[PDB]
């Protein structure tokens, strides 16, 4: 008799691991394995709400539409998130988007004006320049530091052909006056697999330093310097790609042979070529 | 059982497997009742094999072993050392030494290292066996993964008219461990399966091991095609499509425009 | 401008160009240089020095050919200043730089280093009001008229397969490999030397070419014309001797179905035309199997496409409908789809604002010839 703890952690790993757009049916798969939602539940909740807090789960109020994304700003652990721009305390569920009882909380409110901006310009040339590329900054003034935190998912999950793919990546704009932080992190996850397997997963660290201007100069700034670091990056995995197909690929599985033409197999079979002489 | 079965499967295809160990254990922690025939659909990693009585490394798979006794054809013995030594045709053995030779000379060409090894048997007209390259991601690079070339050769040695068959069943799996500063913490890979056959008129000078050489190197090639393609020109679609650096305000113009020229195309006809 | 302009096609081995509105490119000349070797001992005789068309195409053992542009890039960049200078020329245009909103032509897949230095010559040097520059495919697309559909095009140093949608391919279904007969013939004189026949002269290699045009086949037999031998059909020379053909006429051309046996890193004609269907959606592969363009001179072979069909039935998938189109002028296809696209007036933004174009440069580059 196995002991049913392990499954907790064994479904546990199974939610944290799962890849965007596949975690909804292969979890009810791993349901199916194990025949109870409440030996589930035991960590499943738990798993629920930090697998969507840092995978950026796309979450949409009524009463703003901004299609925020499910992290730890707006989440108290009451299943209640709050709005990043409009401070709404509200229900919301995470197996769906059953969200209820708006109220407008207070806080110091001031980063909040800031970020409505840099937001604005953000969220314009990523609306404007990625498909599916949406963010949403959520601001917080803990530790007497502002907060501009930047959340971008952007996914296609069509798996008619067994493909799928999701980009997320949070800057954090630490407004510390005088010299605020360019903080940041990106986050890669795509996946195919029919007949193949694609498993990929890339992302990029950087912080950088500048003293406050204003709230225009700093908007631009930062997002400036994150919008060039990411197409800058991007490149640079086109060019990874390019890295594959001549180094990779060569440095592992190599193309042709020490003469680089042909293999005569019968020459292998026999003739002893010449394996004496020095 | 057999919805959990297929849940399995899904899992598996979906779940990553540089947690192979770990993930089956959590599938017999799991599922234990289906704990019977776990390796046989998901697919194992290599196992490292050193001989002792002659000191030549090969390699650790399903055919050579016998229970827990896997056999080493450098003294074509089981180990653990067991009395239960079934082993194929002394000739056939031999021949798969010189097969195994000429593969460790030619990973020794595409690939510099790794193992190979292809386990063979005697079945009644032709038999089967199994090619095994073991090359992970060396030490030389920090891009890194494991190449494990798992590939089945079944040959239908037919008899009347110095004929045979041939079939391979393919898969080699291997990570992108590219974590260099200009790819960030970049990884990638995977495993492909692919199959083929043959029916050739086997002579003396062209053997069964130079036709799998041959068809082999060709389905590699065709794999690394088939991803350095396919699947990287793919994961740079989605990149692109869904973050792209293209400005808008100017795509649908230019475009509306070269619809006024189909327009025109369709003017004249 | 307000007239008749050019429409100008590539080609590492021989360009192309002619006046807009016609059907047939009004001059084709091979691209590179002959200068002779020999003291000027009576003076007044053919002097210049440099020699390109009727004079190159006469003075064959004369002069000294140097091709500029090679596997589709212009290296020796200065020849090929002289002979667009040669078009420019009395003979073939009688025009100045100033003169016409010129059209030309450029294989993808390129550095934008290239057609960059080429606007630098077209605009700073020549001041010509306004000069494009696109691809090679949509110019197929207006021969054949069709809006689907896969175009190859044998050019003279290179080889590319595209399936485009309505004049919309994907940036990323393109397959090329800049090869053709060139160095099929190179090692089919290798072939000869082997057989007792060195002809290691340019112009010398030039009539072999002329041979490769000549007496070259496509069978569809895998060993046949391998394991047998031909009885030499004699051919004579120019010169008046001797032309044998040896078994060997079809090995040079059969190369380029399986090139990488030269110790090439290629990927053969039908599986490069298969990965470009591969690269596309899935549907659309269904119509582009019925929508099939072919085009250049390496494809003027005696069965070229039925060795092909057949790697095809060998690697594609079933339910394919193949429709080959390879008519007579798959090389005037272009040029006559590049004068379709000339006799456009719509052609606005697309022409060349040239000196607000020189003001940009880069940007420009970038934005208004593609
Ligand atoms: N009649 C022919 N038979 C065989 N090959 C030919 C024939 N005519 C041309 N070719 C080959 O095809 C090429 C023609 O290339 P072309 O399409 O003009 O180049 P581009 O498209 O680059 O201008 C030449 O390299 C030549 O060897």
């Amino acid at each position: 008799r196995v002991s049913d703890e392990e499954k907790v952690r064994i479904a546990a790993k199974f939610i944290t691991h799962a890849p965007p757009g596949e975690f909804n049916e292969v979890f009810n798969d791993v349901r199916l394995l194990l025949n109870n939602d409440n030996l589930l539940r035991e960590g499943a909740a738990h798993a629920f709400a930090q697998y969507n807090m840092d995978q950026f789960t796309p979450v949409k109020i009524e009463g703003y539409e901004d299609q925020v994304l499910i992290t730890e700003h707006g989440d108290l652990g009451n299943s209640r998130f709050l709005d990043p721009r409009n401070k709404i305390s509200f229900k919301f569920d995470h197996l769906r988007k059953e969200a209820s009882d708006p109220q407008p909380e207070e806080v110091d409110g001031s980063l909040k004006s800031w970020r409505e901006s840099c937001d604005s310009a953000l969220r314009a040339y990523v609306k404007d320049h990625y498909s599916n590329g949406f963010c949403t900054v959520y601001a917080k003034n803990i530790d007497g530091q502002q907060t501009i935190i930047a959340c971008i998912e952007s996914h296609q999950f069509q798996p008619k052909n067994f493909w799928n793919g999701r980009w997320r990546s949070e800057w954090k704009f630490t407004i510390t006056p005088p010299t605020a932080q360019v903080v940041g992190v990106l986050k890669i996850q795509v996946h195919y697999y029919e007949d193949g397997n694609v498993q990929l997963v890339s992302h990029k660290d950087v912080q950088d330093s500048v003293t406050v201007s204003n709230e225009a100069q700093t908007a631009k700034e930062f997002i400036k310097i994150i919008e060039h670091a990411e197409n800058e990056y991007q490149t640079a995995i086109s060019e990874n790609y390019q890295t594959m197909s001549d180094t990779t690929f060569k440095a592992l599985r190599r193309q042709l042979p020490v003469t680089r033409t042909k293999i005569d197999w019968n020459k292998i079979l026999s003739y002893k070529i010449g394996k004496e002489m020095q | 059982s057999d919805q959990q079965l297929d849940c399995a499967l899904d899992l598996m295809r979906r779940l990553p497997p540089q947690q192979i160990e770990k993930n089956l254990s959590d599938l017999i922690d799991l599922v234990p009742s289906l704990c019977e025939d776990l390796l046989s659909s998901v697919d194992q990693p290599l196992k490292i094999a050193r001989d002792k009585v002659v000191g030549k490394d090969y390699l650790l798979c399903d055919y050579n072993r016998d229970g827990d006794s896997y056999r080493s054809p450098w003294s074509n013995k089981y180990d653990p050392p067991l009395e239960d030594g079934a082993m194929p045709s002394a000739r056939l053995r031999k021949l798969e030494v010189e097969a195994n030779n000429a593969f460790d000379q030619y990973r020794d060409l595409y690939f510099e290292g790794g193992v190979s090894s292809v386990y063979l048997w005697d079945l009644d007209h032709g038999f089967a066996g199994v090619i095994l390259i073991k090359k992970a991601g060396d030490g030389s690079k920090k891009i890194k993964g494991c190449w494990d070339s798992i590939h089945v050769v079944e040959v239908q040695e037919k008899s009347s008219g110095r004929t045979a068959h041939y079939k391979l069943t393919s898969t080699v799996m291997l990570w992108l461990q590219t974590n260099k500063s200009g790819s960030g913490t970049m990884n990638l890979g995977g495993s492909l399966t692919r199959q083929m056959e043959k029916d050739e008129t086997v002579s003396d000078c062209s053997p069964h091991i130079a036709n799998i050489g041959r068809l082999v190197e060709d389905m590699e090639n065709k794999i690394r095609s088939t991803l350095n393609e396919i699947y990287f020109g793919k994961t740079k679609d989605i990149v692109n499509g869904l973050r792209s650096v293209q400005t808008f305000a100017d795509k649908s113009k230019q475009e509306a425009l070269k619809n006024d020229l189909v327009e025109a195309l369709k003017r004249k006809q | 401008i307000a007239n008749q302009p050019v429409v100008i096609d590539n080609g590492s081995g021989v360009i192309k160009a002619g006046f807009a509105g016609d059907q047939i490119p009004k001059y084709c000349f091979p691209n590179y240089v002959g200068r002779p070797k020999h003291v000027r001992v009576m003076a007044g005789a053919l002097e210049g020095d440099i020699f390109i068309g009727p004079k190159a195409e006469e003075h064959r053992g004369l002069l000294s050919i140097r091709y500029p542009m090679e596997h589709g890039i212009v290296k020796d960049w200065n020849d090929m200043e002289r002979i667009w200078q040669y078009v420019y020329s009395k003979d073939q245009l009688q025009t100045f730089s100033e003169e016409h909103p010129v059209l030309l032509t450029e294989a993808p897949l390129n550095p934008r280093k290239n057609r960059e230095r080429a606007a630098e010559v077209f605009f700073e040097t020549f001041n010509v009001p306004a000069l494009f520059i696109s691809m090679q495919a949509v110019l197929s697309l207006y021969a054949t008229g069709r809006t689907t559909g896969v175009v190859l095009d044998s050019g003279d140093g290179v080889t590319h397969a595209v399936p485009i949608y309505e004049g919309f391919a994907m940036p990323h279904s393109i397959m090329r490999i800049d090869i053709a007969g060139r160095d099929v013939s190179r090692f089919l004189r290798l072939y000869l030397r082997k057989e007792g026949y060195d002809f290691h002269s340019s112009s010398e290699f030039e009539i072999v070419k002329a041979i490769k045009e000549r007496a070259c086949y496509l069978s569809i037999n895998p060993q046949k014309d391998e394991t047998l031998e031909t009885e030499k059909a004699q051919y004579y020379l120019p010169d008046g001797s001797t032309i044998e053909i040896g078994p060997s006429r079809f090995r040079a051309p059969e190369l380029l179905f399986r090139p990488d046996l030269i110790g090439e890193e290629s990927e053969g004609i039908h599986e490069v035309l298969v990965f470009a269907i591969q690269k596309s959606d899935m549907d659309l592969r269904r119509t582009l199997f019925s929508n099939i363009v072919l085009s250049g001179g390496s494809t003027l072979f005696k069965g070229f496409g039925d060795r092909l069909l057949s790697e095809v039935k060998k690697l594609a998938p079933k339910d394919v409908k193949i429709r080959i189109s390879a008519p007579q002028e798959r090389l005037y296809s272009t040029w006559i789809g590049g004068s379709i696209l000339a006799s456009l007036d719509t052609f606005k933004k697309m022409w060349v604002s040239k000196k607000e174009y020189e003001e940009d440069g880069a940007r420009s580059i970038h934005r208004k010839t593609f």
